[PDB]
C-alpha cells in the first residue's frame, strides 16, 4: 500500500459520496438499523476528518503508518466495488433476495466492521494500534510473543504463526478460517480482528476446535448475516418454535447474537452474556428454545 | 436485542 496522503484521503470522500447518492434511492427501502450504509459513510468520513486534525503538521507520521495505509487502500476498494456492484446490478440491486443486493448488503457489514476497527487503532484520531489490548489473557501472549506490538500482518504469517500453536490441517480449513477471521475482507489480519476472533471462539487452550464445532460444522451459523437478514431468514420457520440460527452482533463486535422463534408467535434475538456460546447453545437446547438450528430437525450435540 | 430465554 503507497504513501496516504491528504489529496488520497479526499479522493475516497469522493468515492463515498458517490456510494451514499447511490443508497438514497427509495427503489431500495433500505431500512436504518445497523449496519446503515448512509450512517456508516458519514461516521467514516468524520473519523477520518477527525484522525487528520491530530495529525496537521505531522502529516509524514501518519502517511507512513503500515496500518493506515492498508486501511485506506481497502475503504478505496470497497467503495469502488461498491459503485460497480450498483452499475453491474442495474434494477436487480432492487429485489430483495437478488445476489447482488445480497452483496451490497455483505459489504455494508464490512463497512461497519472497518469503522469499528478504525475506531479501536486510531481512539481519539491518533494511532494506538501498539497499545491496543487483546481481550483475552492467552491470545494476548500468543500475539505478543509472534509479532511483538505490530498491529496488521498478511495473511500468510498469521496462518503460519498460528498454525505452529493450533495446527490447521488443510487448506480448504485455512481458507475457511482467513473468511471467518478477515472482517474487513483485505487479506490482513489486525490485533482487532484478531482480538474478535479469539474473543468468540475462547478457550484459546481449544481455539480452533471450538471453531470448527460452532461455524464449521454447525448448521446454526451464519457467516457476515444481520440483524434485519436473521429476522427474514427465520420467517419461514414463524410456525417451528424452536428454530434459531446465530451469528456475529455488529454493534458489539466480538459478541455472539442468536435469533430464535418462540413458541408464542415472535422472533427475538438475544446476546448471551457472562456464559461461552456453546453453553448458551446447550442450555437453550435443554430448556427448549434452541432445538432447530436453521429449522433443521437435527441439531448439533455440543455437550462433549 | 432482549434478555436471554
Ligand atoms: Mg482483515
Amino acid at each position: 500500500p503507497g504513501t496516504v496522503d491528504k489529496k488520497m484521503v479526499e479522493k475516497c470522500w469522493k468515492l463515498m459520496d458517490k456510494v451514499v447518492r447511490l443508497c438514497q434511492n427509495p427503489k431500495l427501502a433500505l431500512k436504518n438499523s445497523p449496519p446503515y450504509i448512509l450512517d456508516l459513510l458519514p461516521d467514516t468520513y468524520q473519523h477520518l476528518r477527525t484522525i487528520l486534525s491530530r495529525y496537521e503538521g505531522k502529516m509524514e507520521t501518519l502517511g507512513e503508518n503500515e496500518y493506515f495505509r492498508v486501511f485506506m487502500e481497502n475503504l478505496m476498494k470497497k467503495t469502488k466495488q461498491t459503485i460497480s456492484l450498483f452499475k453491474e446490478g442495474k434494477e436487480r440491486m432492487y429485489e430483495e433476495n437478488s445476489q447482488p443486493r445480497r452483496n451490497l448488503t455483505k459489504l455494508s457489514l464490512i463497512f461497519s466492521h472497518m469503522l469499528a476497527e478504525l475506531k479501536g487503532i486510531f481512539p481519539s484520531g491518533l494511532f494506538q494500534g501498539d497499545t491496543f489490548r487483546i481481550t483475552k489473557a492467552d491470545a494476548a501472549e500468543f500475539w505478543r510473543k509472534a509479532f511483538g506490538e505490530k498491529t496488521i500482518v498478511p495473511w500468510k504469517s498469521f496462518r503460519q504463526a498460528l498454525h505452529e500453536v493450533h495446527p490447521i490441517s488443510s487448506g480448504l480449513e485455512a481458507m475457511a478460517l482467513k473468511s471467518t477471521i478477515d472482517l474487513t475482507c483485505n487479506d490482513y489480519i489486525s490485533v482487532f480482528e484478531f482480538d474478535i476472533f479469539t474473543r468468540l471462539f475462547q478457550p484459546w487452550s481449544s481455539l480452533l476446535r471450538n471453531w470448527n464445532s460452532l461455524a464449521v460444522t454447525h448448521p446454526g451459523y451464519m457467516a457476515f448475516l444481520t440483524y434485519d437478514e436473521v429476522k427474514a431468514r427465520l420467517q419461514k420457520f414463524i410456525h417451528k418454535p424452536g428454530s434459531y440460527i446465530f451469528r456475529l452482533s455488529c454493534t458489539r463486535l466480538g459478541q455472539w447474537a442468536i435469533g430464535y422463534v418462540t413458541a408464542d408467535g415472535n422472533i427475538l434475538q438475544t446476546i448471551p452474556h457472562n456464559k461461552p456460546l456453546f453453553q448458551a447453545l446447550i442450555d437453550g437446547f435443554r430448556e427448549g428454545f434452541y432445538l432447530f438450528p436453521d429449522g433443521r430437525n437435527q441439531n448439533p450435540d455440543l455437550t462433549g | 436485542y432482549t434478555p436471554e430465554p
